[PDB]
């Protein structure tokens, strides 16, 4: 019926690589839009700096939920088309906007009236905080908005409209872009201003989405209340997926905050300012792959509910080809140009210390890139087949247990300083990529069987 | 243990096991 649909039903290896390339390319401007957001926040001192760290794990949190409704969303979508279930897509798409609203207003009014004491009982004092909590109010006012969005996108991605779902990330990031500067330093708002910025972007965006799915109406789910029909069915399907996958993305932050204690342990605060440069160059070349993984929960899901099992294994194999082939030319510049993007991160007279520090960094952390895609698609098609428990079993396997132990271990009995932080971390992925790629194998013969 | 711990003059967290 729609363009989307008809690529979800046809050959695997044109909707792997049509659904993944806009997404690839909604999550780089998304990117774009933090670059620019930093430069932006750095120049307004170490008060506004703080006060945006300080709120970091609550918007964390925020965002984990809602992507994970989203995923959830996406993949009972996507299994249901496969199916040719068009009364159970129609079904799901409207469960999960009501949960979008049940999910996003909770946050807001479970979080506002705990955010004055919450960021007073950290360490912390004086204007910091102050500007930490009005920051935080204004975009838990829009917690609602947040999740709508990502359950939008998910309604998408989940109908193989990629294309749509790109266009509202663009939208949505492109226009914070623009009221960044405006906001904060036009207006004067300060850093407060990028709160502001951030949630009339969202808003913004709320209406396309809104305008697609309510007023055109040209979406291939149809969304009413009069063929909506409570099901606990679906209720557990959507969040069989979507819990475990806001508890994934946790894992991942959870993983960060123990890195960062580990890298001032190995090398001071100079030796975290490298680990949070490095990583953020790293997860940059990782974008393809979490383009290619979304794409492949949404394939394999529609593969699944055509009860077709060679197909699902052939778009799953496909994507790690495919990833694998791009991480190696994305890990080949990196360790190329290492000394010409440590200048780009190293960008003041302040960082000029930690530069040779990053270049190592660049040529031994980017390595694991290469392996990842092993462990990321396999985690994707378990979140297209709907076992979302096994995607954060493998998740927090590679994330705590082999990444942050490894880097553990060589830094604890070793003296190689920053370099053991990054081998750890590549070893840990390493060991990970292959237990995620051997279980695949064994849950995709299964399958087979059944 | 656990502590999480904020760096108002790094602007980054940390989790530190018991130790
Ligand atoms: C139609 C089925 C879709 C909906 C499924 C039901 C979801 C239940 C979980 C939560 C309430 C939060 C109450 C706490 C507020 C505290 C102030």
């Amino acid at each position: 019926t729609t363009k989307g649909v008809q690529l979800l039903r046809g050959d695997p290896k044109k909707a792997i690589v049509r659904l993944s390339i806009p997404m690839m390319i909604g999550m780089s401007v998304q990117t774009l839009y933090n670059l620019a957001d930093g430069i932006w926040v750095s120049g307004l001192g170490p008060e506004s700096l703080a006060a945006v760290g300080l709120f970091f794990p609550v918007f964390m949190g925020i965002i984990a939920l809602a992507a994970g409704l989203g995923v959830g969303t996406s993949s009972a979508i996507a299994r249901r088309i496969g199916a040719r279930d068009k009364e159970g897509a129609d079904n799901v798409a409207v469960h999960s906007l009501i949960l979008s609203l049940i999910l996003g207003v909770t946050i807001t009014i479970t979080m506002l009236p705990a955010i004055d004491s919450l960021f007073r009982s950290m360490g912390a004092k004086g204007e910091a905080v102050e500007l930490a909590i009005e920051y935080a109010r204004v975009l838990l006012a829009g917690a609602f908005i947040i999740v709508f969005n990502n359950v939008g996108n998910g309604i998408l991605r989940g109908e193989g409209d990629a294309n749509r779902a790109m266009l509202a990330m663009v939208l949505g990031s492109g226009l914070n872009i623009v009221l960044d500067p405006i906001f904060i330093y036009t207006l004067g708002f300060g850093v407060v201003g990028a709160a502001y910025a951030t949630l009339l972007s969202m808003v913004v965006t709320s209406l396309f989405i809104a305008y697609w799915l309510f007023v055109k109406r040209d979406t291939y789910v149809d969304i009413t209340l009069r063929d909506f029909s409570p099901s606990r069915e679906i209720l557990k399907d959507i969040l069989r997926v979507g819990l475990p996958s806001s508890l994934s993305q946790l894992s991942m932050s959870i993983a960060m905050f123990f890195l960062n204690s580990v890298a001032i342990t190995a090398g001071g605060e100079n030796g975290v300012a490298v680990f949070t440069s490095a990583w953020r160059i790293t997860m940059l070349g990782i974008v393809p792959i979490l383009g290619m993984a979304a794409a492949t929960t949404s394939v394999t899901g529609a593969a699944y509910g055509e009860r077709n099992v060679e197909k699902l294994e052939t778009a799953y194999l496909y994507a790690i080809k495919i990833a694998f082939m791009i991480e190696l030319a994305v890990v080949a510049f990196i360790m190329l140009f290492a000394p010409q993007v440590a200048y780009l991160f190293t960008y003041s007279e302040s960082a000029q210390v930690i530069k040779g520090d990053l270049i190592s960094a660049l040529r031994t952390l980017p390595v694991f890139l290469v392996l990842t895609p092993f462990g990321m698609m396999t985690s994707a098609m378990f979140q297209g087949i709907g076992e979302g428990e096994k995607s954060l079993i493998l998740t927090i396997f590679r994330t705590l247990v082999m990444q942050v132990g490894f880097a553990y271990i060589f830094v604890h009995y070793t003296t190689l300083g920053l370099r053991g932080v990054w081998i750890g971390i590549v070893i840990g992925n390493m060991v990970a990529a292959i237990v995620g790629f051997l279980w695949g194998r064994m849950r995709i013969s299964a399958l087979k069987k059944t | 243990a656990f502590t999480f711990r904020y760096s108002p003059s790094l602007y980054t967290w940390f989790l530190f096991p018991c130790g």
